[PDB]
Formats: C-alpha cells, sequence, structure tokens
C-alpha cells in the first residue's frame, strides 16, 4: 500500500517486511532504513523495534 | 541481462481524439510487447478435472471457467449482507 | 533402498511394466530389509493397487504378488475388525456424561498445538544444549524455503467486494508477507545479536555514572575518587 | 547481503562481558622487608578503597 497507516506502534506486516528488506539491503544507515519503511517512522523507533 | 531498459514509448503526434478507453500517461503509452490475458487468478487445486487420480476417452463440456476459480456461494453473501446492517 | 519410493518413481516415470523391479530373491528382497506394511493413508496403497493392476499381465515372472495379496488380506481383516469395533463402540456409550466445556477448550487447543510441532504450556552456555537450539532453526528455515512462491489467501471477507473475472482483490497477500517476515527474521538473527552486544557493552560498560544507587555508594565513589589522584611532585 | 547463516558456531553473545560490579578494586598492599625487620612500616595504602 501507499496510504498513511493508523496511530503509531502498530507495525503492520507491510512495515515489518519493508524493515527487514532494508536491513538486508544496507546493513547499517538507519536513515536509509527509515525512509525505506516509508519515512513516517524515526530512526530511534526502527532501532527500538528491531531490538 | 539488463534491467533498466525503457520498454515504453510515446509517439509525438497528439491523436487524443478517440482515445479515452486505452491507457494514457497523464498521450498514449506504447509498450515493447503485448499484454497477457489471465482468465482466473486462483487455481482450484483439487477437482479431478485437474488433480487426475490414479483410479478408474471421455469429454465433458463444463459451464464456463468459473468451476476452476473458487467462487463463494450466494447464501453466504446474503448472510454477510444481513450481518452488514 | 526405499522400495516404497521405487514404486512411486516407477509410477511417476510412467514406465512400470518395462522394468517391474526384477522380482527375484536378489532384487525384490534386498530392498525389503513379506512387504513392510505401508505407512501412508493412500499414497503408498494406490501404488500397490496400480502395481498389482500392471502385474496382472505377466502373472508368473513376479513371485512377490503373494505377499502383497497377504497384506491386502491383512488390510481387509483390520478394516473388518475396525468396523465391528466401531459398531460396538457406538453401542458402548453411556446415556449421560455432560462433557465439560472449559476442558474441551483445552483439549482442542492442546491437540492443535501438538499437531504442528509447537510448544504447549502446561495448565493441567552449555554447547550441548546450544546445538539442539541451532538445529531447530535450520528445520524452520528449510521448511519455510519449500513453500511455493505463488501462495495466496482467500479470506471469507472477499464476498463484500464483488470481484469480477479480473479485479485484483486487496487481501490476497495476508499469508505470503507473513511467510517472509518469519523467513527473513530467522536470517537476521546474528545481526540483532551484534546490535544487542553493542547496546549492552555500552550501557553496562559505564554502570557507575548513570545508575544513581551505584554512584552514591561509599566504595564506588572512593574508587572513582582514588583513580584520579595525580602523582606527587618530588621537590 | 554479508550477514551469516544463524547455524554458525559463534552464537555466544556473552563471552568477555565483565560488568563493572566485577572489577578489581584497589586495596592495601602488604609489604615484606626481611626476616628480622619487625619495626618497619609493614604495608602501603596510597589510593585504597578499604582499610
Amino acid at each position: 500500500e501507499n496510504n498513511g497507516n493508523s496511530v503509531k506502534k502498530n507495525w503492520s506486516d507491510q512495515e515489518m517486511l519493508l524493515l527487514l528488506e532494508g536491513i538486508e539491503m544496507y546493513e547499517d544507515q538507519w536513515e536509509k532504513i527509515a525512509d525505506h519503511v516509508g519515512g513516517h517512522k524515526r530512526v530511534e523507533d526502527c532501532i527500538e523495534k528491531f531490538l | 541481462i539488463m534491467i533498466d531498459a525503457a520498454s515504453s514509448f510515446v509517439l509525438p503526434i497528439s491523436i487524443t481524439k478517440n482515445v479515452d478507453v486505452l491507457q494514457r500517461t497523464d498521450e498514449i503509452l506504447w509498450f515493447r510487447g503485448p499484454s497477457v490475458i489471465v482468465n482466473e487468478r486462483i487455481i482450484n487445486s483439487g477437482d479431478p478435472h485437474l488433480s487426475l487420480p490414479l483410479n478408474r476417452n471421455e469429454k465433458e463440456s463444463l459451464p464456463g471457467p468459473f468451476v476452476l476459480g473458487l467462487r463463494p456461494s450466494a447464501k453466504f453473501t446474503a448472510h454477510r449482507l444481513s450481518m452488514l446492517r | 533402498l526405499q522400495e516404497q519410493s521405487e514404486l512411486m518413481s516407477t509410477v511417476m516415470n510412467n514406465t512400470p511394466t518395462t522394468v517391474a523391479a526384477l522380482a527375484a530373491v536378489a532384487a525384490a528382497s534386498e530392498t525389503n530389509g513379506t512387504i513392510p506394511k505401508p505407512r501412508s493413508s493412500a499414497q503408498l496403497e494406490q501404488l500397490l493397487y496400480r502395481y498389482r493392476a500392471i502385474q496382472n499381465h505377466p502373472k508368473e515372472n513376479k513371485l512377490e504378488i503373494k505377499a502383497i495379496e497377504d497384506t491386502f488380506r491383512n488390510i481387509s481383516r483390520d478394516q473388518d475388525i475396525y468396523e465391528t469395533k466401531l459398531d460396538t463402540l457406538r453401542k458402548s456409550i453411556d446415556k449421560g456424561f455432560q462433557y465439560d466445556e472449559d476442558l474441551l477448550n483445552k483439549h482442542l487447543v492442546a491437540l492443535q498445538l501438538l499437531e504442528k510441532d509447537t510448544d504447549v504450556p502446561d495448565y493441567f552456555g552449555d554447547p550441548d544444549t546450544e546445538i539442539r537450539i541451532s538445529a531447530r532453526i535450520s528445520n524452520r528455515i528449510n521448511e519455510l524455503e519449500r513453500l511455493p512462491a505463488n501462495l495466496g489467501t482467500y479470506s471469507l471477507d472477499d464476498c463484500l467486494e464483488f470481484i469480477t473475472k479480473d479485479d485484483l482483490s486487496s487481501r490476497m497477500d495476508t499469508f505470503k508477507i507473513k511467510a517472509l517476515v518469519e523467513l527473513k527474521s530467522l536470517k537476521l538473527l546474528t545481526k540483532q545479536k551484534s546490535i544487542r552486544q553493542k547496546l549492552i557493552n555500552n550501557v553496562a560498560s559505564q554502570a557507575h555514572h548513570n545508575i544513581p544507587y551505584l554512584r552514591d555508594s561509599p566504595f564506588t565513589a572512593a574508587a572513582q575518587r582514588s583513580v584520579q589522584i595525580r602523582s606527587k611532585v618530588i621537590v | 547481503s554479508n550477514i551469516p547463516d544463524p547455524t554458525l558456531p559463534p552464537t555466544e553473545m556473552m563471552t568477555r562481558f565483565l560488568h563493572p560490579n566485577w572489577y578489581a578494586l584497589p586495596t592495601t598492599v602488604w609489604l615484606k622487608y626481611g626476616n628480622y625487620n619487625s619495626w618497619a612500616p609493614s604495608f602501603n595504602e596510597n589510593g585504597t578503597v578499604v582499610d
């Protein structure tokens, strides 16, 4: 999808899949992970969700 | 084997008079190959028309392609529209 | 040498009369170590059906027909025994028990979890046991990597959308995303381990400047004070 | 990517940890002069924590 999802800390399966795609892509560079999730999530929350 | 070929083309003449039914850019898009028509997306994986069991020259004119496509029955759809409101 | 897979290979290669496994003592008995009483529901039984139905033409070159027919007799006898026992079992039922609901719940959930190999809660170092964990993850990876890529759902909520001959419903991929979140989360394990090491070895590596009840003790403050003593200047 | 398989032998995650509750603290240093030196200053406490 392309639409803005619901209120944060829901983490639909699309966002989990794109996060894991980003981690397989870049191996670092959490700005380039957080935009690939969709850019409506911060670095400091993508790291708090991958841990 | 490349990936980044263009594979779509546009002619310069604006022929946009009788073309509201095709796929427009927003001109007319002209691809490098044809389309692909797919009858039904979901395969019906059992159904001994397709599964071919090993037990027991015959023809059968089945009604439509809709046998092979998992359609729901209408009583459930009426039940769900009753559950709508 | 898997004769119950050799029959399947001869069936799926569509040439079973041309070889017929060379039924003598040297070949048909070397793979058997009678026939070993097939295990499946019908996947190893329809093969025996077709094998007897193909071996009705030679009828004397294959001496192993008799043991297969003895196992057919065994299957028919066991089936008749089970039908008599099911006739008696439906007559041996008490007229009133009133089976409890909230234990039927637990038996259904417990059976369902014990079918598909997951851990059931009760409610009724050491690299020996490190490999026994790292050999269950390779199980799940080489079980998820044999799913077909053209996997798709059909929920009971597509009836409210009226999908035509070609309409592309919007809940078709609620299982293939879930079957990749697991398969890629079980490959990014030794990346989150390396991030957790860099987290813990930089939070616990201070441990006496952030935690308040440790940097206020006598001995920690005395040690941090005593490491900072500048050496004495002679004259 | 360049990640490894999770069936590789480093799966330890705690090998050389050494929390600073487990550090060695500086304490007194008892000295030995000789066999017949019983009036000398016997030990040494420059920067010790305890007595």
